[PDB]
């Protein structure tokens, strides 16, 4: 209704410098996260491999009957394994 | 002293600590040392 028509006046106890400030550097803040947030997700775009994937793709190691991979017969170190 | 580098072996979960750490200067010695013994022919 007409019960808004006074709020200009905001702006003569709000200040406009610290106000664009503040405001632009949420917006900035907020698109960052957001994309981020996105990305981190089944939404992302940059991964998902439509049209097409264009890097190698992982290729499996196979186990032991202890679930790790298998030790080779003259290695002077053991294997590498990310699980555990 | 064991100047770099090094060779590094994962063996558990990411950012858990659990790894094998070689100097290449140091596993030389252990390799310079085995020396598997020649076969001998299988027995009529
Ligand atoms: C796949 C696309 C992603 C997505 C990816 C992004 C990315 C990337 C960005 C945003 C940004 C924005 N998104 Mg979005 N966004 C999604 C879904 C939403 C939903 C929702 C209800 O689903 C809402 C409310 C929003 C809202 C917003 C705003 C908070 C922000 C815009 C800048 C701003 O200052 O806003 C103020 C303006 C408003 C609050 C009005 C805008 C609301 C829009 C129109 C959302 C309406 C969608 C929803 C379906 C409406 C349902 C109502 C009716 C049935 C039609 N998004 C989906 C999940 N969004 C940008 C941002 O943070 O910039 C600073 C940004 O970079
Ligand atoms: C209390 C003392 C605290 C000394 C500070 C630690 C120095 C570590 C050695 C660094 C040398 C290097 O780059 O690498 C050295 C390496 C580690 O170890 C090696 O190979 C070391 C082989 C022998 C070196 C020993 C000398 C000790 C002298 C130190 C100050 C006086 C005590
Ligand atoms: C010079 O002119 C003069 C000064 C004389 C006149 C000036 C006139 C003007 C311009 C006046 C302007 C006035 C304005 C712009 C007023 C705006 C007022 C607003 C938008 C008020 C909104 C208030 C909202 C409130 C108080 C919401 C509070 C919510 C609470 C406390 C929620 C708590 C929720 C909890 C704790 C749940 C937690 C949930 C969970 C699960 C995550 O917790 C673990
Ligand atoms: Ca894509």
């Amino acid at each position: 209704s007409d019960k808004f028509a006074g709020m200009y006046k905001l702006w003569t106890f709000i200040d406009p410098r610290r106000t664009l400030i503040f405001i632009v550097a949420f917006q900035i803040m907020l698109g960052i996260l957001i994309h981020m947030i996105v990305l981190g997700s089944d939404l992302n775009w940059h991964n998902d491999g439509i049209p097409r994937f264009y890097s190698p793709r992982p290729v499996d190691v196979a186990v032991g009957p202890a679930g790790i991979p298998l030790e080779i017969p003259g290695s002077p170190m053991p294997q590498a394994r990310n699980y555990n | 002293c064991d100047f770099p580098p090094q060779d590094v072996v994962q063996t558990g979960y990411r950012g858990l600590g659990m790894q094998q750490n070689y100097n290449p200067k140091l596993l030389q010695k252990v390799i310079d040392a085995t020396q598997v013994p020649d076969a001998i022919p299988a027995a009529t």
